């Protein structure tokens, strides 16, 4: 925008870069789609196919209502909606159903039983798309009428502007429609008082400081269902009440420290939802679990942090050893050992070994493995190696640190045999007592890195004084850390994801401004001056030169000289970069906690109440093609072969302050990947919570009892492998063992302390008065075996029994009731009995079959990162999924108040803060009765089709016999010269073999699983020929409602009713006959009569909203013409919660909530931001880089 | 970016990538192409290659090393008051994004700097090259899908012309959409292939073809027969072998994709054998083409004779890869064979069987079997073991220089007279290169067909194909340069013809 180049004057802002969104969200769409619309079938006689013409202005409101309950609608339903649950999310809404091809399917079944499984899976995808419907309304394209154009019912509408797309709603056809009876029971509704049907703008917030409209709410026509979705989407986005200038917090993190931004301050007007702390935390944990390969992008963000920094350049000079000692003949023996360690220094792995430091640690790291001798006292090299390995890397000495006694081991076995034998006898591993001892082992073995993740650590780094080994201990002095542990203040004023409490990462070493002698510099001077009087005891015992020491000890003082230039860089350049990369985003866990003597990694798991668990921190070694090794040697081309940007000074260099947003912009695209890639598998083992059943019995302890009702039992077994899994989760003592003299109020002190009606039998025989007690609470007694299980209770009644029970299955969604941790809600329970039985091998299909429907929007880095981690997801058992930390024994902890984060209290199925609240909305659309059109029960009966409508369930007579059907009634007998099939009437146990002459019986088949062909002729003959009632229950079939116009299309012969699989989904077309043609009084009649073979038992149409909008021409409505209910005109208001409500019905009163009752309204308040608002743009800031590196502070703050 | 967006802007065109009209990043994109007018000049000054790239490198990538006898040094004091002209906080950066046409593209002076970056990596999914990252989505056009959902208004979306670009996936014509749904301003990204996603034996398998939708039928759901022919001429089956599409397989999707490009490795071996055709120099040049015994190369290849010949002007001849096996079986017998070109050429293609299907048969045997279903049972040590047997008649063909051999057939045939200039002769296994003379020029074919999904095809197939295809993959790895049978076809447009 300005011009070249020195300095002008700027009077605005200097905007140098340009901020990305931190979430990619919500869609923005304008013109909302509901979920439930209007589908009106037409009667094709008393119809007019013109389009109906209006007033102009009133054509632009009223006109698609009048156009679409136009004169001569016979039926007009309430179905889903066809262009919002569309063909590309699978869904098919043809018969009126949602039908899933693929998604939960049954096995072991004939080709065709899998068709009525797919309403289920339909009603999970209903769910679905609601639950992922993530739409933020802007305000479209809205006009505003005069009020001089417009009649003046429309008038007491209008609230002063509308949408183009108007909608449709029968409270619009108040004098407008044709039909007389219509039009006086609107009228007659909408003067009532507890409903006012109103559209348009209703609130108008203004704004604070700028005064412009922001929030306004029109009265839309659209149902409650998908507006309460979009409310929901709204007030959390103002409510949030944090701008889009807190992207900036976010942009602290991820440059250098001391750092500055200035400006914009937009305001309240561009506001962005809260980067969300409890759900990126509890995802990483997951992608850290099914994804080990995640270390290998955390690292590499991390490495192109380092090398874009400039912070480390190799030259191509050496400087291992001072002038001439080279050359010089006496140092021989040392110059070997120098040169076969260090090793050229490739700048591709010392900026790994700095990103390795602050990197999460999730395959556990090994050494190399040296081969040295510590024969010659020129051995010293090995030890002078792992000392500056422990000052430069103490977080990545500490992971390693076991290896390296596996190496001193031999080193000061070689050269103090006494003091190692004082040393070896008190152990080479020790663990921790629960009390705070060191419990020393006091075996001889080499150390593992298996043994990281158990309860041994190396013994070299105990630092406790041994009497009588005060030399080993007083090395063991020097690989001390010499840093300091810095609170990540950057990263929670920014809201990042941290695994901890306080989230602390140790930076190696110091800032050192200011300073003459460095005080990391002079640390390393006090340890060259203890191994100088090491090598001098070794050198003396073992009588070698004069020169060979002396050379030796030259060349520990040239290490001097070269620690001496470098540590103004190290603590000074490198030490703002350890502090601005502990700030990042994927950075999360906890590296070092400055002793070595105490720590462990907190190791958090995936643990499962049906499957193994699966640790995040995990030695299995999946290399990264040279992660899990680690070089020790590298820290001889960080000393000696390498010049930094300050020990340069006397060339000029300008200290490389780099950007945010390039290690920003990654960290985003991953934790925007793995925040939904997890998603399909939230959602099936959402609905499978409670899935999962134990085994009980329940023992009838009086006279007229049920097969429920009694005393509870189930074995321990059964107990220890589901229910003992599940207490230490949720966070509750033991159940208590009850001994035969316990009293019932023992038990109530149990279940009123472990929230579940479980108790423990330990022996004894137990009274009569806690077994009333237990049979009037239900509950569940936990037996060792059932070996003669009266003689354990005192049946004092002696009703109860060894061999009367009813072994039934016990689910665990009814014992447990836990808002986060089983879904237990009403609409759940229904879709987990009419599943079919599932398995650990259908849930997979189930979750590769939405995830192949899903089309999530990924980035030009993120399927680059959703490839690189990128196939493996179908190991872990996601049943009941939470995170806690184990013993390093390997026993599951408890969930601990006062250790772990809150985030990891109860795992909200793996889910955001969001998609629960727009789920239980969502659940109220699944147990909705409008929808619920898919129907079971058939009944075959053989009465007259002369008054059709589809709610006609035809009456048994009086006269008939209720008869269960089974295989043993019908059998082939020799009748009268031919073998007929055979009837055998159970209560009379006669034969009639001919039916004609079968007594009047009400059939009702239960089963129909092995039912002969032959036998299913001759019931459908039976209720020809003898005039039975069969009911069938296993039929499920949708219904269409045809108009008499229309006809019927197809018809269902009887053989498919009768020899069909179970899982097979009909189609019924059933004839509204109330619009038929009465015929001329003068016309001869018909031939024949209509007859009608199969019957519904439960009400069809259950979705109709109005039938019949005609007028008739003799009485003044017609027979059976439905209005439509008085709940689908009621805008109401809306809450200041977010909840839709309905109008008031009197003064004083709050009105009902449109979610609490089941009616359906079509008209709501739908919160929708305007044009000055604008959410998800790239703003705008000035950063501004600090001036020296030295002037920055770290620590303390 | 290593080539400038506005000098050069439509090589971003080509990929979807439209330029943002005309601020902190439309400053930093004129910024970075006056540095490209400086660096250019540069290596000229001195042909062609910049002179000290380390100090280079450091002062576009990092804001570092300012600099003030010196014309050694005079183009870094000459850069030194650019980069410190516009006022940066930090450096400029690289953006190579990984794609032979754009890769190919590179001037000199940008990659001698590669060395020295730490350049920044855009990983491209199938091409097109996929819009995350600060530098893509805040310099040029984050785009807007338009698939059948999404219909039909820039104002339901909350769309922009200056923001958003839109990516036509109705199936409609692209004219209408942009006249009366309102995406008048809205410039259009413009893709000339497709890509399609089909169904398989072993799940969904996404292929491209570098044809348009109208180009070639097939749309949605139709089989994997119909324009089959155009497929195999212009496809790549981006999947790991065995994707596994078969003639049952169908079409879950089509959507417009970038036209990919060839190969720059594998077009200039190709391009040998294209040059040795032309000269006049070369007496009989000769093209070899491995693949698998499923690749259907005798129907590929059989057409790639008439699109060569047709524009040489002169008479090419392919072999069609198993004229040793069906000829060596009429005349085992005969001490003195006819070698010409006309007898080998009325012989094959089908009715007279093979010679190692005659022995790869009677081996079947001895292991009895049979089945294809059988061949399944049997597993691999205990299968390899078949091919070691398998082998032995191999290398009696192979090792000497007999009357009946390998090496006298493909000598005799290439030399007599009656042969055409330049034959194609086709291997199945590799280790046939002693035998097949004389070149330099031995391609290695990878077509759109799951090989072994073919021989449990092929119809009267069994289990003698289905052996052999199994014995030379054994024998056929992928040493040589794979050349995807679109980019012989593409190297005979490109060559200049007299």
């Amino acid at each position: 925008a300005l011009h070249p180049m020195t300095k002008v004057i700027f009077n605005g802002l200097d905007v140098n870069t340009e901020v990305q969104p931190l979430s990619d969200d919500f869609k923005q769409i304008s013109d909302p789609k509901g979920y439930l619309t209007y589908s009106v079938k037409y009667e094709d006689q008393f119809t007019k196919k013109d389009k109906l013409r209006a007033s102009e202005a009133d054509d632009r409101i009223v006109g698609p209502t009048v156009n679409l309950f136009k004169y001569g609608a016979a039926v007009v339903n309430i179905d889903l909606n066809r262009d919002f649950f569309d063909t590309a999310t699978g869904i098919d809404l043809t018969k009126g159903i949602p039908l899933v091809q693929d998604l939960l399917v049954p096995i072991g079944v004939t080709a065709g039983a899998e068709q009525s499984a797919e309403y289920v899976s339909g009603l999970l995808m209903v769910l679905f798309k609601v639950m992922t419907d993530n739409r933020l309304v802007i305000v479209g394209e809205t006009t505003t009428p005069m009020s001089n154009t417009l009649s003046t019912v429309v008038n007491n509408v209008l609230r002063t502007t509308y949408h183009n797309n108007v909608g449709v709603n029968p409270a619009l056809l108040r004098d407008f429609t044709q039909v007389n009876w219509l039009n006086r029971d609107i009228t007659n509704m909408l003067q009532q008082a507890g409903t006012k049907y109103g559209l348009g703008l209703t609130e108008t917030r203004l704004d604070y400081v700028r005064l412009v409209k922001t929030i306004v709410g029109h009265a839309l026509n659209i149902d409650h269902f998908a507006a309460s979705v979009l409310n929901i989407n709204l007030r959390a986005l103002m409510e949030a009440n944090v701008t889009a200038d807190d992207r900036i917090k976010a942009l602290q993190a991820h440059s250098m420290i001391s750092t500055q931004f200035h400006g914009p301050n937009q305001g309240a007007l561009r506001p962005e939802l809260a980067f969300d702390h409890d759900h990126i935390i509890r995802c990483l944990m997951l992608a850290a679990a099914n994804y080990p390969r995640l270390e290998g992008i955390i690292v590499q963000i991390n490495t192109g942090y380092v090398a874009s920094a400039n912070v480390i350049r190799p030259v191509s000079e050496k400087r291992y050893f001072p002038e001439n000692l080279e050359q010089n003949q006496s140092a021989a023996r040392l110059v070997s050992a120098v040169k076969a360690r260090a090793s050229e220094a490739d700048i591709s792995s010392i900026h790994l070994a700095i990103a390795r430091e602050v990197s999460p640690m999730f395959n556990v790291h090994e050494l190399k493995k040296i081969a040295e001798s510590f024969e010659d006292p020129s051995s010293i090299v090995v030890v002078l190696e792992f000392i500056l390995f422990a000052l430069f890397f103490p977080t990545e000495f500490n992971r390693i640190k076991g290896d390296i006694q596996n190496v001193l081991l031999l080193f000061f076995s070689r050269w103090y045999p006494v003091e190692y034998g004082i040393f070896i006898q008190r152990g080479a591993t020790y663990t921790i007592n629960a009390a705070g001892e060191f419990e020393f082992s006091g075996r001889n073995e080499k150390w593992d890195q298996s043994l990281y993740l158990s309860e041994h650590f190396p013994a070299l780094f105990s630092d406790v004084p041994l009497a009588g080994a005060n030399t080993i201990i007083a090395i063991m002095r020097l690989f001390t850390p010499q840093g300091f542990l810095r609170t990540d203040d950057l990263a929670i004023a920014a809201n990042f994801p941290r695994a901890s409490r306080n989230p602390q990462t140790y930076i190696p070493y110091t800032n050192q401004r200011g300073t003459v002698t460095n005080e990391f510099a002079s640390r390393f001077r006090t340890i060259v001056a203890t191994l100088a009087n090491v090598v001098n005891e070794r050198a003396v015992q073992d009588d070698m030169q004069k020169a060979t020491r002396s050379c030796t000890k030259q060349w520990l003082r040239h290490l001097e000289t070269q620690f001496d230039n470098i540590a103004v860089a190290h603590t000074d350049h490198l030490s703002v970069v350890y502090a601005t990369m502990s700030n990042f985003m994927l950075n999360f866990t906890n590296n070092f906690s400055g002793n070595h003597a105490t720590f462990k990694p907190d190791q958090y798991v995936i643990t499962s109440p049906e499957g193994s668990y699966k640790p995040i921190i995990e030695r299995q070694g999946e290399t990264v093609d040279g992660l899990t090794i680690i070089d020790t040697s590298i820290v001889w081309p960080i000393l000696c072969q390498c010049t930094y940007p300050l020990v340069r000074q006397s060339i000029m260099e300008e200290i490389v302050y780099p950007d945010p947003s390039t290690t920003l912009s990654q960290s985003l695209s991953v934790a925007q990947v793995l925040s939904k890639l997890t998603l399909p598998d939230a959602f099936i083992n959402m609905i499978l919570s409670g899935g999962d059943s134990v085994v009980m019995r329940t023992y009838q302890t009086e006279a007229d009892d049920d097969l429920d009702e009694g005393i509870r039992m189930t074995t321990y077994d059964q107990y220890l492998s589901h229910i003992r899994e599940r207490l230490h989760i949720t966070n509750v003592p033991d159940p208590i063992y009850i001994t035969g003299a316990s009293t019932p109020d023992q038990i109530a002190a149990s279940v009123q302390a472990t929230h579940v009606a479980v108790v423990l039998y330990q022996s004894g025989v137990i009274n009569g008065s806690a077994s009333t007690y237990l049979r009037e609470n239900e509950v569940l007694v936990v037996m060792p075996d059932y070996y003669d299980v009266v003689s354990r209770f005192a049946n004092a009644n002696l009703q109860m029994n060894n061999n009367r029970y009813h072994e039934s299955v016990l689910e665990i969604a009814d014992i447990f009731d836990q808002a986060d941790f089983i879904q237990t809600s009403d609409a759940v329970r229904q879709l987990r009995a009419l599943m079919p039985t599932l398995s650990t091998s259908q849930i997979r299909h189930a979750i590769e079959r939405i995830a192949q429907i899903t089309d999530v929007d990924s980035t030009d880095y993120g399927k680059l990162t959703l490839r690189f981690l990128g196939t493996l997801t179908r190991s872990l058992k996601m049943q009941n999924a939470q995170i806690r930390r184990i013993r390093p024994d390997g026993t599951v902890l408890r969930y601990d108040d006062q250790i772990d984060i809150e985030a990891f209290r109860w795992s909200r199925y793996f889910l955001d803060e969001l998609r629960l609240r727009r789920l239980s909305v969502g659940l109220r659309l699944i147990t909705n009765p409008r929808i619920a059109r898919r129907f079971d029960g058939v009944r075959i009966m053989y009465l007259t089709d002369d008054d059709p409508d589809p709610d006609f369930v035809p009456d048994v007579p009086e006269g008939y016999v209720a008869v269960q059907y089974a295989h043993r009634l019908f059998s082939s007998s020799l009748a009268n010269k031919r073998n007929r099939v055979t009837y055998t009437h159970p209560p009379t146990g006669m034969a009639y073999p001919s039916p004609t002459g079968r007594p009047h019986v009400h059939m009702t088949i239960n089963e129909r699983a092995g039912m002969s062909k032959l036998v299913a002729d001759n019931i459908i003959a039976s209720v020809i020929k003898s005039n039975w009632v069969v009911d069938i229950h296993d039929i499920e079939y949708t219904a269409e409602v045809m108009t008499p116009s229309e006809g019927y299309t197809q018809h269902v012969d009887a053989e498919s009713i009768m020899t069909a699989p179970k899982g097979k989904l009909f189609h019924l077309q059933f004839m509204d006959g109330l619009l038929r043609p009465e015929p001329s009084a003068f016309d001869p009649p018909a031939s024949g009569e209509d007859m009608r073979l199969i019957y519904p038992l439960q009400p069809i149409s259950v979705a109709r909203s109005m039938r019949a909008i005609v007028n008739h021409n003799e009485v003044d409505r017609p027979r059976g013409a439905v209005a439509p209910s008085s709940y689908e005109m009621d805008t109401g208001t809306l809450s200041r919660n977010g909840d839709l409500l309905y109008s008031p019905v009197a003064n004083g009163q709050v009105g009902i909530p449109k979610l609490e009752v089941d009616h359906i309204s079509f008209s709501n308040v739908v919160s929708m931001m305007t044009a000055n608002i604008r959410t998800g743009d790239d703003m705008a800031v000035e950063r501004v880089n600090p001036d020296d590196v030295r002037a920055i502070n770290i620590r303390n703050a | 970016f290593a080539i400038d967006p506005l000098k050069h802007s439509k090589l971003y065109e080509e990929y979807g990538l439209y330029l943002r009209p005309h601020a902190p990043t439309i400053r930093s994109i004129k910024y970075a192409s006056l540095i490209h007018s400086m660096l250019a000049e540069h290596a000229a000054r001195h042909n062609g290659t910049l002179i000290n790239p380390r100090m280079y490198a450091d002062m576009i990538t990092l804001g570092n090393t300012k600099v003030t006898a010196i014309v050694t040094y005079k183009a870094l004091t000459e850069m030194s008051t650019l980069i410190e002209s516009f006022r940066l906080p930090s450096g400029l950066t690289l953006i190579i994004f990984d794609d032979e046409k754009y890769q190919s593209l590179i001037p000199n002076y940008i990659n001698q700097l590669i060395a020295y970056t730490q350049p920044h990596i855009i990983p491209t999914w199938q091409g097109i090259a996929d819009f995350s990252d600060t530098y893509l989505r805040s310099y040029f056009k984050r785009p807007f899908e338009l698939t059948a959902s999404n219909l039909a208004a820039p104002q339901k979306h909350n769309l922009s012309p200056m923001t958003r670009s839109i990516f036509n996936n109705t199936g409609r014509e692209d004219a209408v959409i942009r006249k009366l749904y309102g995406y008048g301003e809205y410039v259009f990204i413009k893709y000339e292939g497709c890509l399609i996603t089909w169904t398989g034996i072993y799940g969904e398998v996404t292929m491209m073809v570098n044809l348009s939708k109208r180009d070639l039928g097939l749309d949605v759901g139709d089989d994997y027969l119909k324009e089959y022919k155009k497929l195999l001429f212009y496809g790549v089956i981006t999947d790991a072998i065995p994707s596994g599409i078969s003639t049952r397989s169908t079409i879950m999707k089509i959507s417009p994709h970038k036209m990919m490009n060839p190969s720059g490795g594998a077009l200039a071996v190709l391009s040998k054998f294209l040059e040795a055709v032309v000269s006049t120099n070369v007496i009989n040049a000769t093209l070899v083409v491995y693949a698998e015994k499923g690749a259907g190369k005798t129907s590929f290849l059989s057409t790639y004779a008439e699109q060569l010949s047709l524009a040489s002007g002169q008479v090419v001849g392919h072999l069609s890869s198993d004229a040793y096996g069906r000829w060596l079986a009429k005349t085992k017998d005969i001490e003195e064979p006819s070698f010409a070109y006309d007898y080998v050429l009325s012989l094959d293609t089908d009715d007279n069987e093979s010679y190692y299907e005659q022995k790869a048969s009677e081996l079947l045997m001895s292991h009895g079997i049979s089945e294809v279903a059988q061949y399944e049972l049997l597993s691999v040590r205990k299968k390899i073991k078949m091919m070691d047997e398998m082998n032995e008649v191999l290398i009696a063909q192979l090792e000497n220089a007999d009357t009946h051999s390998e090496r006298n057939f493909y000598y005799m045939v290439s030399t007599g007279k009656t042969t055409p200039r330049i034959l194609i002769v086709e291997g199945h296994f590799n280790a046939q290169d002693a035998t097949i003379a004389r070149t330099d020029t031995t391609v290695l074919l990878r077509t759109i067909n799951d090989t072994t999904q073919a021989m449990r095809d092929r119809q009267r197939g069994g289990v003698v194909q289905l052996f052999l295809r199994d014995t030379y993959y054994r024998l056929l790895p992928a040493l040589h340069t794979t050349v995807y049978p679109f980019e012989m076809l593409e190297s005979i447009k490109r060559w200049k013809w007299v």
